[PDB]
């Protein structure tokens, strides 16, 4: 394919449509439901996963294609999230105090990323293009940045005294840092508690759909202030009980996955491609 | 500071790219006795230091006979 | 540009040969050396990594392109190995007692694997075809299997009574289980200290080479008894000193890289096939 | 001959085959059978040489053609081995702990070598070509190598402190060292006991065939990790008694010689051609 | 390139002489001087080797190309002398009492001898043609020969009693034995103290010249009584002071080398004839 990637593909606008592929797609795919711990707590049942599997089977999924990956909360789930199935549906519980963390998680898992190691103890780092960011995740990530100048001297900070650096993130499980492009920054991070990578946003993921349970539209998966694109893969529902949420997900799984596309699952389950 | 009659020292006035390798050694302290007028004679015995290589530079040995440009 | 489709590529049998790209490949690519801890212990030199980097620079690798990754032993390294460099060379010491462990390690790193989750509690699992295996990794993997019949009842085993299960792995750091295809199996796995995945062998991993330091050819990266292929990426060297081993690796790095190719799954052409 | 060495030789593809020259080759050649001392010990007979000569005569070798040379073990025989007659068959007993020593002896005696003196106390030495190696042999070789930089000082090793050198051999009766090409190395060798020479591999040696008695395929006569050739002159057999081994050698002497070629013998029995 | 085949050469006249190659050969070749210890004793200078090297450099030999090898006396030098330089000149002192020994030494180093092993304990031996001799060398050789008849019975000797054998050498460090051809001889040799070999004289050795210091023309390098050839490689000089001898050698190095040629056998053309 690689030797024909840069080759045209011609199609005739009269070609007959193929039959529905939803049945065959479900019979050959895997579905992963990511839900918070409080969901299972409120449900308070040990066989609920089996019942959800049976209900999905009523919807056309063979027994063995639906998987359920519990996570404690948004912050913990944001530390190297792993996407295992062909289709990933992440149920994020909305909290008014964690809008930025929800946006960061959605940006991480709704977009492809190409990341490289950052030895912040030895070299200064820039952000070349609007697609370049610094994604740092771990148990507790605190990032301090001192922008330098053409002479390699800190601006508004001392290159040798970290106490003068600028705070952009304090005790973050995950944080995406955007700084002024073309400016060299000296970084100090709690490398013993988190890892920071220079990442590039390649495009959408197309196999991860984030359903926001409650709240309003607050997600912002683009660092550009003048854009808040509400894509088809970021859904929102209102709730009083988790069983209704799960029944809605099961009954409308056809619509949920019609908004997603296969062929995007990476060989590795990581949320970002990594190069060293 | 070491100087030699080889060609490497004949007109050493300006030197660049100076580098060296040196294996460590041990200098052990001997016994020195004090000639007290009366009684027992104290002696200072022992004392060892291991010399390890450090940076090399350029120096000058100024003796009563020869002024040498040394390493 | 056309990523989700396979387009045939036509080439003339007399066009030309482009100049050697080895120098550019070394300049723009990273090298990783994976060696056991006992190698570093025997070398007993603090700056040996710097000397190896200098020698690689003499061979044309820019400084900082080559990385040296330590692993305690074959069993420990087999726990979810992560080979992130452009070119990976793994020095694997031969132990006559760990033939199958080395075979499993090489099969895991010398091949490309597409793995889906396994939830042994809910679902019974088959192996669809010859390329389907069950790869389990962890601090201690113990896998017992109960084959069922068309009526879901165990054969030589009781589903309720796990004591009657047939043990196929015991305290393994990594194991690739192969059972009869087309037969449903109830699995008992120590999920606390071991994760099992349903994996498909897509094909060779081009950018990973294994140099066996020691005994004869024992590796078998194929579950089929009738075939035990020895690919060009499975090198073998007799040794008495680790400095000799590393000097041989550096002096013939051109040939080692020649036996390897860029990971077909790690370049833009693989986009929307599985990964990048 | 010599002036016409660089002249074409033209042959028709219809020239009738000449008769078998095997009989004439045996009638005018001399055969050497190198065996370990333990072989003679286990045979426990003082006339076995006469019996073997008579059996070879039954196989066509005139009385006086075959010769038998005894060596204590691989380590001792590796000290400047001498190949005396037209056809040399070396019976090498296999030991799993001496794989590299067997490989080194096989490399030395199965290939032509062009060696030169190495005054390690005066000059630092390089290995220009992949064919260039450093062959050292004697009572006990301990070679310590210190790579040097443009200033001729040491890299990761003090040029004076031999304790900081890198150890490639220890108490070796024979060792073939292969350092990274193009780097000057200071060599510390136990010159009082053993001698080291800068050697160039010219090509294969047709008059020497090594029969490995027991074991597996472990010989690696090429320093290149990517290649482990098994030439026609490297035989392997399984044994329980030495009389069976010698009967096998006598019975299939025609096949053994067929794997060997004439004209490869030199006036001197040395294992290399020495230039000073 | 075509090795092992005797291709004719069809040169012509009027091809014009090439320029002198003497300077290039001196630049690219090495010279070995073999002298007795009494020479150094009489010279009584610790730097005479350096002065001779400087004088040879005045004659065109690059510094370090001339090697000065020393031997105790003729008998010690007749213990398998090794002449490895491109050009070898042996300053051999004349002694009326060692005439034959002198000749033998010359015959060993002024001629090419293809030697194969001799196992007197196991086989009987005969000399096939006039070029076949028995060369024995070591600490002390004592060869006793018992000629046999067609009934494999000793002639004037008993095959079982070695006291009746006929002595041809006694305490010799080198002896060349010529017996009647076509007759099988039983041999009693001090194999513990010295080694015997069956040697065929292929032809002259051109890189070795012998300068007889003082005396008369006594050398006989051919076993034929009717021939005593004084080849151009056998010089004779009358002497009183060794310094004059060495000055004569260095001054007429041009003539001495002109009397010699590159060893026809030791060069690339002889590949697959006997060496290189
Ligand atoms: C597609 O659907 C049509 C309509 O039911 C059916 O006749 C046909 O067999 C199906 N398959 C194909 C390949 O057209
Ligand atoms: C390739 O190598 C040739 C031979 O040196 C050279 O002329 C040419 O410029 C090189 N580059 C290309 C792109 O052909
Ligand atoms: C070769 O063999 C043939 C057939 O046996 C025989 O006639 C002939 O004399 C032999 N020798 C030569 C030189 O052809
Ligand atoms: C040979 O010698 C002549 C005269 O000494 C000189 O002119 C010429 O350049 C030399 N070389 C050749 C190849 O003729
Ligand atoms: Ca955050
Ligand atoms: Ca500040
Ligand atoms: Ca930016
Ligand atoms: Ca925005
Ligand atoms: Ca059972
Ligand atoms: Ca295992
Ligand atoms: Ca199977
Ligand atoms: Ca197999
Ligand atoms: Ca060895
Ligand atoms: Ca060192
Ligand atoms: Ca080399
Ligand atoms: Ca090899
Ligand atoms: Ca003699
Ligand atoms: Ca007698
Ligand atoms: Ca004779
Ligand atoms: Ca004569």
């Amino acid at each position: 394919q690689n030797y024909g990637i840069n080759l045209p593909i011609t199609g005739s606008m009269d070609t007959a449509y193929a039959n529905s592929t939803q049945e065959e797609t479900f019979l050959t795919s895997t579905l992963c439901l990511y839900y918070p711990t409080e969901a299972a707590t409120e449900i308070n049942d040990n066989s609920w996963k089996d019942t959800l599997s049976q209900l999905f089977l009523t919807k056309g999924w063979p027994t063995g294609s639906v998987y359920f990956k519990e996570y404690t909360d948004i912050a913990s789930f944001s530390v190297d999230p792993q996407l295992y199935c062909d289709y990933n549906v992440v149920l994020m519980k909305y909290d008014a105090t964690l809008q930025l963390d929800m946006s960061e998680l959605a940006d991480l898992i709704l977009n492809e990323w190409l990341c490289n190691p950052m030895d912040i103890t030895l070299y200064y780092y820039q952000q070349t293009d609007e697609a370049n960011k610094w994604i740092s995740m771990g148990s507790s990530c605190t990032i301090k940045v001192c922008p330098l100048n053409t002479q390699t001297l800190g601006i508004g900070c001392l290159t040798t005294d970290t106490a003068t650096f600028e705070e952009v993130a304090t005790a973050e499980k995950l944080v995406i840092t955007d700084v002024v492009d073309g400016v060299n920054h000296k970084l100090d991070v709690t490398t013993a508690t988190c890892t920071i990578r220079n990442c590039k946003k390649l495009g959408p993921r197309e196999n991860v759909a984030v359903i926001q349970v409650g709240g309003s539209d607050v997600l912002d998966i683009t660092a550009d202030p003048t854009t808040a694109p509400q894509t088809e893969r970021m859904m929102r529902i209102n709730w009083k009980k988790w069983w209704q949420v799960f029944y809605t997900v099961v009954d409308y799984v056809n619509q949920i996955i019609q908004a997603m596309s296969k062929r995007s699952r990476s060989l590795n389950s990581a949320a970002f491609y990594y190069r060293i | 500071d070491y100087w030699d009659d080889s060609q490497a020292f004949r007109n050493m006035v300006y030197v660049r790219s100076l580098a060296a390798n040196l294996n460590s050694v041990i200098c052990t302290g001997g016994d020195y006795s004090f000639a007290l007028p009366v009684g027992q004679w104290p002696v200072m015995t022992g004392g060892a230091v291991s010399l390890h290589s450090a940076g090399v530079t350029l120096s000058t040995q100024f003796t009563d006979f020869v002024s040498l440009n040394s390493l």
